C-alpha cells in the first residue's frame, strides 16, 4: 500500500499475521514496518481553511 | 431481470440503500402526521341517545349507524373526490373507519363536556350554559344569549344547510 | 429513550458523513477506486478517460449529499424558530393557547439545555376529582331575572348557591354575586327562589 | 391479513392497544407459553358522558402535573474541501476538474450559508436576556 | 450501452425522490398547522383574529 | 474528516449556554413575567 502520512511508533497490538489496520469507516491507519515488525499510525498531514 | 446489468450497477456503491433509505423516512412520517393530528383524545366519547340541546340539530354532522359509520357532510366529502417495477403502494396505518371514530370523538366531547375534556376529565354541563359561557368569552354579557335562545338557534340550523347546499353543489 | 429527536438527529449525521466517506471506494465504471494506481499503470490518454469517470461520479454523489444536508437543515430551522416562539411566549410570560403549552392549565414553564437543543418543564394545572350538582341558568325572586355576576348557580338538592366555574367553594346568593334583568317570562327553564340582600 | 401474507402469528378476536404496528388496522405482540399474536387494535375505553339539561359537574380538587417537551435546534457545523476531497493532491485531476466550472464553488457556498444559519438558530433561542440575573442566597 | 441507460434512469430515479422529498416537507408543514388549529380551536375558544 | 471533511466547532460553547439558562430561570423566579417587558 501507499499514500501521505506522518508515521509515528504507536502502541497497537497486531496479530502476528496481520498486515494493516482499519477505521470503522474503512481507512489504512496502521501499518507493520515489513523489515523490522513495529506498528506505526498513519495521521494525515495538517489542512485547513484561512 | 438482468444478472449483468445488476453486476455492473453494483459498480455504483449505495445509491439504492440511500434512495430506499428516504422514502422509507417519508413513508413513516406519513402515519406520523395521520397520528399526531387526529389522536389527540384519550377515550372514546359517546353522546345520549335523546338530543335535547337547547333547540340546535346536529343531526347533519353526527355519525349515524345504518352503513363506514359517517355523516352525512363527511360522506359528501367522500364523494366530492376521485405498477410492474417496485412501484409499490403501501397501505395507510389508520383506515377510515378509525379516523371517523376519532373525529365522532372529539366531536361528542365538544358538544357534551364544553373545553373541559381538553383539560382532563370530562365535565358534562347543559349546552345552553356552554353557549353562555362562550359568549361572555367575547365580551357579550349572558343575558342576550338567555334572551334570544331561539333565534339563535334558527341561525346556527339555517347555516347548517347552507354549508350542505353549497358542498352538495360545487365541489 | 426519551431523547430520541436528538439521537436521532446525531445519527442521521453521522450516517450522511459515512456514506460520503465510503463512496471514495467505488469504481463507478472505471478500472481500480485508487487514481495514483491509476496513474502509474495508464498512460495519460487513457488516465484522462479513467479519471474523467471518477470525477463524474464523485461530482455526483458529493452533489446528493449537498442536497441532502440543505433539506435537514431547512427542517431544524423550522423547528427552531418553533423552540423560539415557545420559549418567549411560554417562560417569558403565560399563555392561554391550549395545548401549546402542555396537557392542562398553564401555570410557568422552565427550561434547561442540552446537547443540541432545549428541553422545557410545563407546570401545568389540572383539576381532579368532581361532583354532580343540578343547575338552572338564572333565579327569579321578584318577577325579575337574576344572573351570576362571575359564576354559576348550582344546588345539591336542598338549597342554592353560585360558585366559580372551576372550584366547588359554594357562596350564599346575595344581590351583589347576581346581576338583574328583564322578567321570569323570556328565560328557559328558571327557578324560583329568594335572593338574599345584605 | 388485509396488509399481505402474515406467516407465524395467531389470529386473536380481541383488540387491544397498538404495539407494533403493521397496516390497515392490524397490530401484532408478543404475549401469551407466549407467542406473537395479530389482532385489530383498540382506539380507547369507550364512555358515554351522562349529559343531561340541568346536571353540571364541578371539581374540588387539583393536581399540579409537570410535564417535559424536548426540541432540537442545530445541526453539525461541517465543511467540504472541494479539491483535497475529490482529488487530493493530483495535478492531472486539478487540471482536467477545472474545466466543468464553478460547480464544487458553489456547494461550498451552500454549506457555508448552512454553516453560519446554525450559529444564528442558537443565538435567536437562547439570547433573549439582555442581563444576567442572579439568584439571592 | 448498458452503463449509458443506467446512467440515465439513475439520474432519473434521483430526481423523482428529490421532488418526492420538496413535497413531502410542505405536507409536514400543513399538517402542524393543522394540528395546532385543531387543538386551539376545537378543544378551546380561541382569541386570535382570522 | 480526512479529505477536507472539516467539523467547526460551534461559537457559543456549552458553559454560556447554561449561564444564559440560568439568567432566565432566576429572572423567572425573582421576578415574574416582568423581567420579559422591561426592567
Ligand atoms: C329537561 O328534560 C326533561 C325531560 O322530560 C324535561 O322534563 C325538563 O323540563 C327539561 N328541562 C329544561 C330546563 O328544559
Amino acid at each position: 500500500l501507499t499514500g501521505t502520512g506522518v508515521l509515528t511508533e504507536s502502541n497497537k497490538k497486531f496479530l502476528p499475521f496481520q498486515q494493516f489496520g482499519r477505521d470503522i469507516a474503512d481507512t489504512t491507519d496502521a501499518v507493520r514496518d515489513p523489515q523490522t515488525l513495529e506498528i506505526l499510525d498513519i495521521t494525515p498531514c495538517s489542512f485547513g481553511g484561512v | 431481470d438482468s444478472t449483468e446489468c445488476s453486476n455492473l450497477l453494483l459498480q455504483y456503491g449505495s445509491f439504492c440503500t440511500q434512495l430506499n433509505r428516504a422514502l422509507t423516512g417519508i413513508a413513516v412520517e406519513q402515519d406520523k402526521n395521520t397520528q399526531e393530528v387526529f389522536a389527540q383524545v384519550k377515550q372514546i366519547y359517546k353522546t345520549p341517545p335523546i338530543k335535547d340541546f337547547g333547540g340546535f340539530n346536529f343531526s347533519q354532522i353526527l355519525p349515524d349507524p345504518s352503513k363506514s359509520k359517517r355523516s352525512f357532510i363527511e360522506d359528501l366529502l367522500f364523494n366530492k373526490v376521485t405498477k410492474f417495477n417496485g412501484l409499490t403502494v403501501l397501505p395507510p396505518l389508520l383506515t377510515d373507519e378509525m379516523i371517523a371514530q376519532y373525529t365522532s370523538a372529539l366531536l361528542a366531547g365538544t358538544i357534551t363536556s364544553g373545553w373541559t375534556f381538553g383539560a382532563g376529565a370530562a365535565l358534562q354541563i347543559p349546552f345552553a350554559m356552554q353557549m353562555a359561557y362562550r359568549f361572555n368569552g367575547i365580551g357579550v354579557t349572558q343575558n342576550v344569549l338567555y334572551e334570544n335562545q331561539k333565534l339563535i338557534a334558527n341561525q346556527f340550523n339555517s347555516a347548517i344547510g347552507k354549508i350542505q347546499d353549497s358542498l352538495s353543489s360545487t365541489a | 429513550s426519551a431523547l430520541g429527536k436528538l439521537q436521532d438527529v446525531v445519527n442521521q449525521n453521522a450516517q450522511a458523513l459515512n456514506t460520503l466517506v465510503k463512496q471514495l471506494s467505488s469504481n463507478f465504471g472505471a478500472i481500480s477506486s485508487v487514481l495514483n494506481d491509476i496513474l502509474s499503470r495508464l498512460d495519460p490518454p487513457e488516465a484522462e478517460v479513467q479519471i474523467d469517470r471518477l470525477i463524474t461520479g464523485r461530482l455526483q454523489s458529493l452533489q446528493t449529499y449537498v442536497t441532502q444536508q440543505l433539506i435537514r437543515a431547512a427542517e431544524i430551522r423550522a423547528s427552531a424558530n418553533l423552540a423560539a416562539t415557545k420559549m418567549s411566549e411560554c417562560v417569558l410570560g403565560q399563555s392561554k393557547r391550549v395545548d401549546f403549552c402542555g396537557k392542562g392549565y398553564h401555570l410557568m414553564s422552565f427550561p434547561q439545555s442540552a446537547p443540541h437543543g432545549v428541553v422545557f418543564l410545563h407546570v401545568t394545572y389540572v383539576p381532579a376529582q368532581e361532583k354532580n350538582f343540578t343547575t338552572a341558568p338564572a333565579i327569579c325572586h321578584d318577577g325579575k331575572a337574576h344572573f351570576p355576576r362571575e359564576g354559576v348557580f348550582v344546588s345539591n338538592g336542598t338549597h342554592w348557591f353560585v360558585t366559580q366555574r372551576n372550584f366547588y367553594e359554594p357562596q350564599i346568593i346575595t344581590t351583589d354575586n347576581t346581576f338583574v334583568s328583564g322578567n321570569c317570562d323570556v328565560v328557559i327553564g328558571i327557578v324560583n327562589n329568594t335572593v338574599y340582600d345584605p | 391479513t388485509r396488509a399481505g401474507c402474515l406467516i407465524g402469528a395467531e389470529h386473536v378476536n380481541n383488540s387491544y392497544e397498538c404495539d407494533i404496528p403493521i397496516g390497515a388496522g392490524i397490530c401484532a405482540s408478543y404475549q401469551t407459553s407466549q407467542s406473537i399474536i395479530a389482532y385489530t387494535m383498540s382506539l380507547g375505553a369507550e364512555n358515554s358522558v351522562a349529559y343531561s339539561n340541568n346536571s353540571i359537574a364541578i371539581p374540588t380538587n387539583f393536581t399540579i402535573s409537570v410535564t417535559t417537551e424536548i426540541l432540537p435546534v442545530s445541526m453539525t457545523k461541517t465543511s467540504v474541501d472541494c479539491t483535497m476531497y475529490i482529488c487530493g493532491d493530483s495535478t492531472e485531476c486539478s487540471n482536467l476538474l477545472l474545466q466543468y466550472g464553478s460547480f464544487c464553488t458553489q456547494l461550498n457556498r451552500a454549506l457555508t450559508g448552512i454553516a453560519v444559519e446554525q450559529d444564528k438558530n442558537t443565538q435567536e433561542v437562547f439570547a433573549q436576556v439582555k442581563q444576567i440575573y442572579k439568584t439571592p442566597p
